[PDB]
């Protein structure tokens, strides 16, 4: 639900959709839904 | 409803109901995920 609303058209700029991870530590951490530890947890989940 | 777009902007909404501050309510409760710049402009803060 967080990767379809209109906060993440606000940080893609890559044609692919390949956001940097630098950016979607603070994309993550602007929607405040989150926690605090739980969002680098998210980071180590994806493929760099 | 689609008439009642022309008054948002306006600096004067609440003119007469008792408030003055629902403008500070909803730039709160549907106002952190959507844009806090964006929504600001909606309504004109």
């Amino acid at each position: 639900d967080i990767v379809g609303s209109e906060a993440f058209q606000d940080y893609v700029t890559d044609p692919r959709g390949l956001i940097s991870k630098k950016d979607f530590q603070k994309a993550m951490d602007s929607q405040k839904q989150f926690t605090g530890p739980e969002i680098q947890f998210l980071l180590s989940c994806s493929e760099a | 409803g689609q008439w009642d777009r022309l008054v948002l902007n306006t600096p004067s909404f609440p003119s007469n109901y008792w408030d003055k501050f629902v403008k500070r309510k909803v730039l709160d409760k549907h106002g952190d995920i959507f844009g806090r710049e964006r929504i600001a402009e909606l309504l004109g803060m």
